[PDB]
């Protein structure tokens, strides 16, 4: 299915471009960081206009209008308010920074496990079975394009945990037994691809009196036809 | 089966900084305004946290786009899940969830409800549980693809390096050990209240934060009286404003302390919520190969359960 | 409607939404419609008039307005505007046909004015514009620039208009004022008009995104006193 | 907390007057200038009115149909703007989809997509 897979991939990338072009809010997480930092400073600067109990928010008016023995008192009120304002701002920046640091650590983790490798962690690199990912740069952050395999059209098959041959219980080495209503096949777990059940697909352990739900079948032995011919 | 408890959210406490500092006082409010945004930004910081708390709950529980349901016939190969599945005759919660719930408990201070109520969380955990039981990991990755439960376990056993014939040959033993282990969880939670200490601790810390904040209203902070109305009744403005200013500084400082503590504590809860979301995605929807990520032993499966302010996982 | 906005100060602002509290005419409030009564001045007066033949000539502001104390007489007689603050004796019903501390000498149309008297200063703002309307004030928005600032030091509690016109009263409400690139006010939000206006002022934006926002605090008020 | 009346020997409790935050539910002014108002944690007797756990909601019509959440209010209730007025509803958590589980049937994908 290489042509199909490549075409689906190519289409999906085109869809990413349309999504990003159409809705700016797609990057709301990065815009939000910018908005919070900008707001933090607008708040900090606005506080310079507050009196904080002082006669005036303007330091020069206090100094030129009031004699020093009184001016110093009015200034102490402005200093306490402005110093307190910086302390509030800085505390908020440190806490906000912790959030960003955690995000950066996550981003670094994803790049190492999602981009440089192939993660087996579910929903770590988007919904679906992770195949690969590609990093993209972005303002104050990173954007990942996660390429995943998602099962699509499906069918209802009858199944069994094992089959009976000569009374021996045969289990799939790497697959599941299925039935289309008349014939039993063995197929890989994540993609319907029925194969004839043979001794090269299954292994024997125990017998039919032990396995619950075991059904009768015939297991093909590729060697016998060769011995007979 | 082991039980792991992770807090997901805090109580959504919201504080009216103006009422807290200057309750029903025009003279005090006019002075409070001289501090600019010092009051307003605290209301904003707490609002931001309350929003975050709903976000945390959704990231942990709303991981499924459909509400899956189990069949009326519990033909799960001998595995008895009735103790973790919701009881339709009651609040649609399981026996174990009821046990979890039963073990955790005018100053401008109000509490907002969560967006997702307890019965809605129960529906999400029910959907995730139904998915886990009837479709394994496929409801996570794609569509919920039905698979016989015993067969699903066969996959889980191969996933830890044990050939699936072991499961089938010992299926009765495995189902019996599983059923016993869940029964032990019920007894452990019923008997030991401290089992959910992590969730109770979050509640206790938040309760203390509010009790401290309220008690600070009784402080004078250098004023002649901690009661704003008494200052206003006794003194004319030329002095009353001085006494009020002392209370405003102390009470504004008290809120700043409170809010800072709530923000730091919220960061801790957020980290736990992120971990809980990670475990549900990798431990419940999938099969983690990360050692001791989903308890001691080789991971086969897990089931989420709802709980007050958090999530409880049963790791098999 | 949305008129009764003036530039609160002499500061140039551009491409910005500025929140301020001053005495403005509340939006969609009632203004008394006249076709020479003595009216209260209260905290300041919004005055507007429409003209065809220059019928309105001036105003009197003061307390007793009867040669007992000081008052302001502002009259435009033919070509020259005269402002006096003398202890004037006025007629029983003053009209125009076809001790002094300060003196200064300089429908088809709408002339809007704002008269407020704060800390001894009489502030006069005004706007002139062409109209085509007989029945009422036009709906639309404009802001009034300041023209006169008189250091009178005189208490005003009552006023009368000297000869249609409208009289409203200003209130200490917060407005969000929208300044364009050229320093003018092109729009405004009355922050106490309704819940959407409250949201706009809280967010400090004339347009708001969908969502739920906390804008205020509800309080049940006392009705009695014990 | 309480006082003794100085003229009558009786004890009276003092309960501070009802209050709470006020939130405005806005569909977005690009679509509509109609809004609904939520009075947080109060009874409607003090404030097309719906009483919810989150407070008294005024101007939004309560609808019995469940919908995916748009503008959240709290306690399971969300608001939206629909064909037009503002409505309130219990939010849906997801589509209902029972799984066709049985002890002998497996669903196996026959095709896939890359997303
Ligand atoms: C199950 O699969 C088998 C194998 O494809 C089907 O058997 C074949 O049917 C075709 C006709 O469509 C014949 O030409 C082949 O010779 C048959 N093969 C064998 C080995 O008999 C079978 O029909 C399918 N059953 C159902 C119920 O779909
Ligand atoms: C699979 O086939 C075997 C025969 O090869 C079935 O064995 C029979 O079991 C019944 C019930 O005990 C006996 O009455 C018969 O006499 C047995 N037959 C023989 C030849 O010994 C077995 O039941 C079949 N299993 C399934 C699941 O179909
Ligand atoms: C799962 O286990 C529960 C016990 O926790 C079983 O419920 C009991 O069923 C018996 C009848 O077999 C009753 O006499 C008991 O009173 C029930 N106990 C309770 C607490 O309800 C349940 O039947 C088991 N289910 C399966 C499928 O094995
Ligand atoms: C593996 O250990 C289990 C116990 O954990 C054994 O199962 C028990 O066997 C005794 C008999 O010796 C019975 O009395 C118990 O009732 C059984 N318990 C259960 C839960 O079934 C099991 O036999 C051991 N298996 C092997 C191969 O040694
Ligand atoms: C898997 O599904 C894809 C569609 O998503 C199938 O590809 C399409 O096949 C139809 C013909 O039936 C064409 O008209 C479309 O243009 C094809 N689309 C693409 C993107 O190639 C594909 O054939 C299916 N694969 C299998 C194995 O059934
Ligand atoms: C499988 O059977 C169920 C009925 O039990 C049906 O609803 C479902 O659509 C079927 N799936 C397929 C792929 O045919
Ligand atoms: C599957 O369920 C049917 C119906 O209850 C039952 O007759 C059959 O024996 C069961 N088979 C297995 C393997 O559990
Ligand atoms: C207006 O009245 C003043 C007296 O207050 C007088 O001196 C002036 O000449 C008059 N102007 C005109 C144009 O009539
Ligand atoms: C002017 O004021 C003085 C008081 O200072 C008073 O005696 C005099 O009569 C006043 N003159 C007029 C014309 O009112
Ligand atoms: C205005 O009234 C105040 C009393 O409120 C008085 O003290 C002041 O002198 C008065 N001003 C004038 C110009 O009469
Ligand atoms: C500013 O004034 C110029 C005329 O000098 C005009 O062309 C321009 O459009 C005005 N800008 C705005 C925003 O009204
Ligand atoms: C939303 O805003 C855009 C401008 O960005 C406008 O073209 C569109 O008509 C608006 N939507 C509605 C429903 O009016
Ligand atoms: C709200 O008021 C109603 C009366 O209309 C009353 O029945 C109800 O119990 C009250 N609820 C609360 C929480 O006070
Ligand atoms: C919802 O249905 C109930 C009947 O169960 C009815 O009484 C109620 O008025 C309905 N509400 C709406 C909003 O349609």
């Amino acid at each position: 299915n290489q042509k199909l897979i490549a075409n689906q991939f190519n289409s999906a990338i085109g869809k990413i471009q349309d999504s990003l072009s159409s809705t700016a809010s797609a990057l709301g997480k990065l815009q939000d960081v910018v908005n919070q930092n900008a707001q933090a400073l607008n708040t900090l600067v606005k506080q310079l206009s507050s009196n904080f109990g002082a006669i005036s928010s303007v330091l020069n008016d206090i100094l030129s209008r009031l004699d020093p023995p009184e001016a110093e008192v009015q200034i102490d009120r402005l200093i306490t308010g402005r110093l307190q304002s910086l302390q509030t701002y800085v505390t908020q920046q440190l806490i906000r920074a912790a959030e960003i640091r955690a995000s950066a650590n996550l981003a670094a983790t994803k790049m190492s496990e999602c981009v440089l490798g192939q993660s087996k962690r579910v929903d770590f690199c988007g919904k679906g079975y992770h195949l690969m990912s590609f990093p993209q740069s972005a303002p104050h952050g990173v954007v990942f394009l996660h390429v995943t395999y998602v099962p699509a059209q499906e069918k209802n098959f009858t199944t069994a945990p094992a089959i009976c041959h000569d009374g021996k219980a045969h289990f799939p080495r790497e697959g599941v037994f299925v039935s289309n209503g008349t014939h039993w096949f063995v197929t890989q777990r994540n993609f319907y691809e029925p194969q004839i059940i043979t001794t090269d697909n299954t292994f024997v352990s125990g017998n039919c009196d032990v396995v619950i739900g075991i059904v009768n079948n015939t297991v093909y032995d590729p060697l016998q036809p060769e011995l007979d011919s | 089966v082991t039980t792991e408890i992770l807090p997901v959210s805090m109580t959504k406490t919201s504080v009216d900084c103006t009422m807290y500092i200057c309750g029903d006082s025009t003279e005090c409010s006019n002075l409070l305004l001289q501090y600019g945004s010092f009051c307003t930004q605290l209301n904003r910081a707490l609002t931001g946290i309350a929003v975050e708390q709903d976000k945390n709950t959704q990231e942990v529980f709303a991981q499924v786009k459909q509400i899956y349901k189990t069949p009326p016939i519990k033909d799960f190969g001998g595995f008895n899940f009735s103790q973790i599945l919701p009881d339709p005759s009651k609040s649609k919660r399981s026996f174990i969830e009821d046990l979890l719930f039963n073990k955790v408990t005018f100053n401008g201070l109000t509490v907002l409800p969560p967006l997702l109520t307890d019965e809605m969380i129960a529906q999400y955990t029910s959907a995730l549980l139904a998915g886990t039981i009837t479709s394994g990991w496929t409801f996570g990755a794609g569509a919920a693809l039905q698979i016989p439960f015993a067969m699903q376990m066969a996959y889980r056993f191969n996933g830890i390096g044990v050939t699936q014939n072991v499961l089938y040959e010992n299926q009765k033993l495995i189902a019996n050990q599983f059923n016993s282990a869940i029964g032990k969880i019920q007894d452990s939670l019923s008997s030991t209240a401290s089992a959910l200490g992590k969730l109770q601790d979050v509640v206790n810390q938040n309760a203390q934060a509010l009790n401290t904040l309220v008690k600070q209203l009784s402080s004078n902070f250098g004023a002649i009286s901690s009661v704003l109305n008494d200052i206003l009744s006794r003194l004319d403005p030329p002095e009353a404003e001085v006494q009020i200013d002392r209370l405003i500084t102390g009470r504004l400082q008290s809120l700043q302390t409170y809010v800072t503590q709530q923000l730091i504590r919220a960061a801790e809860i957020r980290a736990s919520a992120n971990l809980a979301a990670t475990k549900m995605s990798e431990c419940v929807l999938g099969q983690s190969k990360r050692v001791d990520f989903c308890g001691k032993g080789y991971h086969l499966m897990s089931f989420p359960q709802s709980a007050p302010h958090g999530v409880v996982f049963l790791h098999v | 409607f949305t008129r009764g906005v003036y530039y609160p100060d002499k500061v140039f602002r551009s491409s910005v939404l500025h929140s301020t509290q001053d005495l403005f005419l509340p939006f969609f409030s009632n203004v008394t419609w006249f076709h020479n009564p003595v009216l209260p001045f209260n905290d300041g007066v919004y005055f507007a008039s429409t003209e065809k033949s220059n019928i309105i000539r001036g105003w009197i502001f003061g307390t007793t307005l009867d040669s007992k104390t000081q008052s302001l007489l502002i009259v435009n007689n033919a070509t020259n505007v005269v402002i006096k603050v003398c202890e004037f004796q006025f007629c029983n019903d003053p009209f125009l046909g076809v001790n002094c501390t300060f003196e200064y000498v300089s429908f088809k149309n709408l002339r809007e004015f704002v008269f407020k008297n704060i800390d001894g200063y009489f502030k006069i703002y005004s706007k002139h514009t062409p109209i085509n309307l007989v029945r009422d004030l036009p709906q639309g928005f404009s802001a009034l620039e300041p023209l006169v600032d008189l250091p009178i030091g005189i208490n005003i509690t009552r006023f009368q208009t000297l000869l249609a016109y409208y009289v409203g009263y200003l209130q200490p409400r917060t407005f969000l004022l929208k300044y364009n690139e050229n320093g003018t006010i092109t729009d405004a939000v009355d922050c106490a008009l309704d819940p959407l206006s409250e949201t706009k002022c809280t967010l400090k934006s004339f347009t708001v995104e969908k969502g739920i926002y906390q804008t205020s605090n509800f309080r049940v008020q006392p009705t009695e006193s014990i | 907390d309480a006082v003794r009346d100085p003229q009558t020997l009786e004890i009276l409790d003092i309960t501070p007057c009802s209050f709470g935050g006020v939130s405005v539910i806005t569909p977005g002014t690009n679509t509509s200038n109609e809004v609904a108002v939520l009075y947080q944690d109060v009874n409607c007797t003090e404030v097309n009115v719906f009483q919810t756990r989150a407070g008294c909601l005024i101007g939004a019509e309560h609808v019995n149909n469940s919908y995916e959440c748009d503008i959240p209010i709290g306690a399971g209730i969300c608001a939206s703007y629909q064909t037009q007025s503002i409505i309130a509803y219990t939010m849906s958590l997801g589509a209902e989809n029972s799984v066709a589980y049985s002890n002998n049937s497996i669903a196996i994908p026959t095709n896939f997509t890359i997303s």
